[PDB]
């Protein structure tokens, strides 16, 4: 039961990560997006 | 995927990860 | 011995993807305001 | 075999855990510099 | 650390991972 | 929450799960 529980609790947690590998993803580009903008600027 | 349903989805893994780890606090 | 390191570890790894959730959602707060500011302005 | 394979997913999970929190620094440093960039203009 | 590198071993890890935990759905 | 609390927190978890997954490897 102890086992069964951990994994599962791993395949959930590696959902949480790859949603905070997107996050910061999205931020990156536009953080870079932004400081492009106002180097052209 | 929108930062609406991120925030969804993570509070989903979240509470059962929270389930699991406390079904197991009882071995 | 191994299943309880595993377990606690676990629990502390839900910690840490905890305060990364927080980063992230502060940062994307951060930079939607700056870019609707360059927006306004 | 399932408990072994169970320290290596968190040992590895760990590892993205890191770059997780590499990334969401460099983003902080990123918009703070930004931020500040437009409150001195 | 580069963003391009960063990418690379966020998918190597994240392969691996996905190989251990099918691996123990066989318990 | 500050950044400077969220820095030490994370080490803080960071080397407890160093410790334990070291204390497994010697199952």
């Amino acid at each position: 039961q102890q086992q069964n529980n951990l994994l599962r609790a791993i395949e959930a947690q590696q959902h949480l990560l790859q949603l905070t590998v997107w996050g910061i993803k999205q931020l990156q580009a536009r953080i870079l997006a932004v400081e492009r903008y106002l180097k052209d600027q | 995927m929108t930062w609406m349903e991120w925030d969804r989805e993570i509070n989903n893994y979240t509470s059962l990860i929270h389930s699991l780890i406390e079904e197991s606090q009882n071995q």
